[PDB]
């Protein structure tokens, strides 16, 4: 009939009406909140001493365990030795660690001899060409951004590593 | 339809387009007309694509016995992809040189 | 040309700019009129780059987890890219991106590529206060 | 990073939307395509009036 | 006719001066801790003195300024 | 968006009056000096809002 | 003794454009690369944190990047995840179907040489520019979350090293060839029915 | 007639081309085109080791981010019988009961953004950001990677991570009961979700379905019950189900069963053995001789970890649940280090044999809800 629907016509505008601006007054709070969200690039996230970045290599620490390939998801890099004769172990001569292949696994950081395999955490990888990743013993280092080192960044710790509250 | 291997500088295209547009963009799909690295990765001399145009039809009618399948386009683009680099190793031909990024899908030059 | 102030005289120098790079791009525009032509390097990732700016250097190319060795000896890139050069052409503007067995490409290794200038126009890359400033990075090595 | 605040990015849009290589695709042409947006426009900037 | 000059002037200028630098500044100061209606305060100003907060917002200019002769 | 919102303004809402009558702006002071520019920006001003 | 050596300079490139026929396209250049809008498109092992890119972790949208899920609207697409074999055949449609300001890059170690799928499988294709011509190559699998705004600032400046002159090395020509078949047709496969 | 709905697919889960005919608004027949992202793992799991394989299975595995590394340790720690302590047990269990979390938010946050509610995408990102800290600090860069070795894992997560839940272990269970009564506001929220795309429980056992879209007919089939796994069962919990199964049941099933990841966690950090990680750590230094610790119990590797293991004739399944669906896999026991045939068995998989059955007679609308509701992702399904 009609009764009924001149009865209820005003019922489903209230509940639309309870739903809509209870809906905007609680967002209200939202819409002026007071959260800082995540500020300009010049304020990366802090960062705790489990990660891994880019990969060092050395000279006096692989003592050509060699283990290089058999870590690596893809046997990533070269295997060389050159026919040595100080006692029997064959030189270091050729190698190439390119991350464009590898996938960050280097798991050899865990079994390797002496602290050889480590890590880092940069990344400005500037690759106008794939064939320009050569990274040998030492400029590996290069004594990298320093987050805290830097006079332009003040890294305030983000929810799991600030305190309680 | 127009199921065509178009990968990077091999556009093996399964229907005939050489206008400046197909007007269909495959004019009912009757002729396989094909177009050469629009991206001008190689500069072309007429001379030096001769020969590919003439080994074509090596490649068109010399093996060809299977339909109108990708699988033909694949077997095209296998050998399409090796002239121009057997081409290039005999220095022959050159790469882009132009103000693009100049990327080396081959890597840069060597010293032989 | 204020780059023209500080380019041609010094040949050897270093671009300090805010860390956006929008306001820079204009400066080279104008330094393909003389005869400079652009060379980008981002200079990490090499070892002493006396043979990579001089002499034929093997660089070993990103290995495919097998074939032992392996390096295609690729060549340097200043005398083959003068001989791409035309005769007409003041000097080669290049840009080390990443002055920021190896060899750490500290200090002495730009003096050392601050000679080929004049023995390359070089210039080094430094993010810096948000006005852009140029400075010779010769007297800033060492 | 438009400068202070997008104060400018509004007309930076506009300007970068201005060149864009307008395509004018095959099926169907100038005869309706230009037409179209026309249209459009004049209905709401007729009624500033 | 004659003293009409420093009237029209003072009050243009101040129209297209002050504000444009600062509201930048009141902007920046507050952007995520704000009330439900503080960012109406400087909004619809900033239409108000227009004339002047074009003229520094990001058309400000970084010409190489010749320097003194 | 900008059309309808200027509509339903000048129509349900005083177009450019005042919360106080438009005409009132005026007689409470006895005398009017300069009010054409101030009107003029008050009207782009209480309307626009 | 040089293998493959560059072609020569054929231009003697030596002209003189004036400032202001020079500095529209300059600051036009400058919009169009400081209004940027991203494509859409994801796939696999090196996609997922561009979501991230949106929230309160990374926030590249304060830049004005207005992500379009069209290809004839947007100019630039992020192949993130690995790629393969297929889905390739319908991707570069995209880069063919929108304006010629692109300037694409990459993202993911993976789709730049393919990196965990490199040891023997048909599916994933060797790196993406085999593929499409772009510019930057991003490492990671996953990518950095914030490597990926570094190289699109490092990008940032390539737009604003071009010139007037510079708006015609996109006009293209046709190699276009007349060469037919003799083989069998063979009818649609991919029958929409249940 | 027909047209495909874009292999751009602009959708939640990257790509999928849907070609489905179109009688001007409504549909008839709608079909999936599937295999354009074969991660062919099927071929190189047999040229490989396990270490070397071990960071593979986070690989197509990127929304679930863990339901991967269960199974892929079941093989070999789980079945040569390499003792894996009820401590290290606790800590996998963990790892688990927060992966459920890992995927909950990433379905209801795209599943909000696919049902109507356009402003909490942020939102649920925002809740989400402590899960990357944890991850991070736990084992691995973002995802967690290689937090599962052979013999045991990779390390004990550090101390600032297990005592350390409380922060968001505390605000999610107050921030739950925000979705629910958002949802049951502005019914243009539950018009459009319900009475779509609804399912039977005796179709969703003789299709083969599982998960919470089959739990939510009454079925309650969860296997975090059937099975021992590594001595979990210890805990208390409460099943989430519900009576429908269609989309806002679907809805219901996932909104539901978050609330026990916490009070599982909750049940860890104070019944495992060495509870929080800095009360072991302080522990094992005043009893550093000899004790219940680093014996049998509060060990994290049994023995040496290496490449180097052989294998007998045993080809075990498990039939182990992710809150999206189960997973398995099966492999030929070989008497060979690597063994012959390796398979799996994702639940995506085994989603979609009922899609082109689920959109019947309905509008693209229709479907778009439904894909958003059937919580499907891509990457397990291809293989």
């Amino acid at each position: 009939p009609m009764v009924t629907g001149f009865m209820s016509y005003g019922q489903q505008t209230i509940r639309a009406t309870r739903y809509i601006g209870q809906s905007f007054i609680t967002t209200l709070s939202h819409t002026n909140r007071l959260p800082i969200t995540i500020h300009y690039p010049y304020e990366k996230s802090i960062t705790p001493e489990r990660f891994r970045g880019r990969i060092h290599f050395e000279f006096d620490k692989c003592i050509a365990c060699e283990v290089c390939v058999r870590v690596c998801p893809i046997d990533l890099p070269v295997v060389d030795w050159r026919f040595e004769k100080d006692i029997k172990r064959k030189q270091l001569l050729n190698y190439s660690i390119d991350f464009g292949v590898c996938i960050f696994c280097g798991n050899c950081v865990e079994y390797c001899p002496t602290s050889c395999l480590s890590m880092t955490e940069e990344y400005e990888l500037s690759t106008y060409d794939r064939h320009e990743l050569n990274y040998n013993q030492i400029a590996l280092s290069r004594l990298p951004i320093s987050i805290m080192g830097d006079y332009t960044i003040q890294t305030i710790r983000n929810s799991s590593e600030s305190k309680i509250n | 339809q127009w199921l065509s291997c178009t990968t990077r500088h091999v556009r093996i295209y399964a229907a005939y387009i050489d206008p400046e547009t197909n007007a269909f963009d495959q004019t009912q799909t009757d002729k396989l007309t094909l177009m050469l690295d629009p991206t001008e990765e190689f500069v072309w001399t007429d001379e030096t694509c001769q020969m590919v145009y003439n080994e074509f039809q090596d490649l068109v009618d010399h093996y060809e016995g299977a339909p109108l399948s990708e699988y033909t386009l694949r077997l095209i683009g296998s050998d399409l992809e090796h002239y121009i680099r057997k081409l290039l190793y005999d220095g022959e031909i050159k790469y882009n040189m132009r103000s693009r990024v100049l990327n080396f899908s081959m890597g840069k030059p060597r010293v032989k | 040309g204020r780059w023209l102030d500080d380019v041609e005289k010094h040949k050897a120098l270093a671009i300090y700019p805010p860390h956006e790079g929008g306001y820079e791009g204009r400066y080279l525009n104008r330094l393909r009129y003389q005869g400079y032509y652009f060379l980008d390097l981002s200079a990490r990732g090499l070892g002493d780059p006396e043979s990579t700016l001089t002499k034929i250097h093997p660089v070993c190319p990103p290995s495919l987890g097998r074939q032992p060795v392996a390096r295609w000896y690729f060549p340097p890139e200043v005398d083959y890219r003068l001989s791409l050069l035309h005769p007409d052409a003041k000097g080669l503007i290049v840009w080390v991106y990443e002055a920021k067995r190896l060899q750490v490409l500290s200090k002495a290794e730009l003096q050392f590529l601050a000679m080929l200038p004049d023995l390359v126009r070089v210039i080094a890359e430094c993010g810096n206060w948000r006005k852009f400033i140029w400075k010779p990075l010769k007297q800033i090595s060492g | 990073y438009a400068g202070p605040l997008g104060l400018l990015q509004a007309i930076a849009d506009g300007t970068k939307l201005l060149f864009k290589e307008d395509i004018l695709p095959s099926r169907g042409d100038i005869s309706l395509f230009s037409i179209g947006p026309s249209i459009a426009v004049i209905s709401v900037l007729l009624s500033f009036l | 006719i004659l003293g009409i000059l420093p009237p029209v002037a003072a009050i243009a200028f101040f129209y297209l001066f002050v504000a444009p630098p600062i509201i930048m500044n009141w902007m920046r100061l507050r952007w995520f801790k704000r009330k439900f209606i503080e960012t109406y305060l400087q909004f619809m100003f900033t239409y108000l003195f227009f004339p002047g907060l074009m003229l520094w917002a990001p058309f400000v200019n970084f010409r190489k300024f010749p320097r003194d002769k | 968006l900008l059309v309808s919102s200027l509509f339903v303004t000048v129509l349900y809402l005083g177009g450019w009056n005042f919360s106080i009558p438009y005409i009132s702006f005026f007689d409470f002071f006895q005398m009017n000096k300069a009010v054409g520019i101030l009107e003029m920006t008050m009207g782009i001003f209480i309307t626009l809002t | 003794t040089v293998m493959n050596l560059i072609e020569f300079p054929l231009l003697d490139q030596t002209s003189s454009n004036s400032v202001i026929s020079t500095t529209l396209n300059d600051l036009s250049n400058w919009s169009r690369l400081s209004s940027l809008w991203p494509l859409l498109y994801g796939t696999s092992c090196c996609f997922i944190e561009f979501a991230s890119l949106i929230g309160s972790r990374f926030d590249f949208d304060r830049y004005g990047l207005v992500p379009r899920s069209s290809p004839r609207q947007a100019d630039l697409i992020l192949t993130a995840g690995t790629v393969t074999m297929k889905m390739a055949p319908s991707l570069v449609r995209l880069y063919e179907q929108m304006p010629e300001p692109k300037y694409v890059i990459a993202m993911g170690a993976c789709t730049i040489t393919g990196g965990m799928f490199s040891t023997d499988s048909y599916s994933t294709v060797r790196g993406v520019d085999k593929l499409i011509p772009v510019d930057v190559y991003l490492p990671g699998c996953p990518p950095k979350p914030e490597a990926v705004i570094d190289a699109l600032t490092k990008l940032r400046k390539k737009i604003s090293r071009e010139i007037v002159e510079d708006r015609t090395l996109s006009q293209n020509k046709k190699r276009c060839f007349t060469t037919s078949h003799k083989l069998y047709v063979r009818r649609s496969t991919h029958t929409g029915t249940y | 007639m027909i047209v495909n709905m874009g292999p751009q697919h602009p959708s939640m889960h990257g790509v999928l081309r849907l070609i489905v005919t179109l009688d001007g608004e409504d549909v008839i027949d709608c079909e999936p085109i599937l295999g354009y992202l074969h991660r062919g793992m099927e071929k190189i799991a047999e040229n490989r080791t396990i270490i070397q394989y071990l960071p593979y299975v986070t690989r197509w595995d990127y929304l679930a981010t863990m339901f991967t590394e269960a199974i892929t340790v079941n093989a070999p720690e789980f079945l040569e019988n390499i003792q894996i302590p009820q401590r290290a047990s606790y800590i996998r269990v963990i790892m688990l009961e927060l992966s459920r979390i890992a995927s909950h938010l990433l379905w209801l946050g795209p599943f909000m953004a696919d049902l109507g509610a356009q402003t909490p995408f942020f939102y649920i990102f925002r809740e989400r950001e402590l899960i990357y800290d944890l991850f991070e600090a736990a084992t691995g860069m973002r995802m967690m990677h290689n937090y599962f070795r052979i013999g045991g894992v990779a390390a004990d997560l550090p101390y600032g991570w297990i005592d350390k839940c409380l922060d968001f272990c505390d605000y999610f269970l107050r921030g739950v009961v925000e979705y629910q009564q958002l949802i049951t506001q502005n019914p243009i929220f539950l018009e459009r979700v319900e009475g779509v795309g609804f399912i039977s429980g005796e179709e969703a056992v003789n299709w083969g379905l599982s998960g919470p879209m089959l739990r939510a007919s009454g079925i309650q089939w969860d296997l975090r019950k059937v099975d021992p796994y590594e001595s979990y069962n210890q805990f208390d919990w409460k099943v989430q189900w519900q009576k429908e199964g269609d989309s806002l049941a679907r809805y219901l099933v996932r909104v539901g069963e978050m609330s026990e990841s916490i009070k599982i966690i909750q049940q860890a950090i104070e019944k495992i053995p060495g509870g929080p990680y800095e009360n072991l750590e302080v522990r094992r230094f005043k009893k550093e001789k000899n004790s219940e610790w680093n014996d049998f119990e509060y060990k994290f590797l049994g023995k040496k970890p290496s490449p180097n293991f052989e294998l007998s004739r045993q080809e075990l399944y498990v039939r182990v649940e992710a809150p999206k669906g189960e997973l398995g896999i099966y492999l030929v026991g070989d008497d060979s280090l690597f063994p012959w045939r390796w398979k799996i068995r994702p639940p995506g998989f085994i989603n979609l044999q009922i899609l082109p059955q689920l959109v019947k007679k309905m509008k693209l609308a229709d479907i778009m809800t439904i894909l958003g509701s059937i919580d499907i992702i891509m990457g397990e399904v291809d293989r």
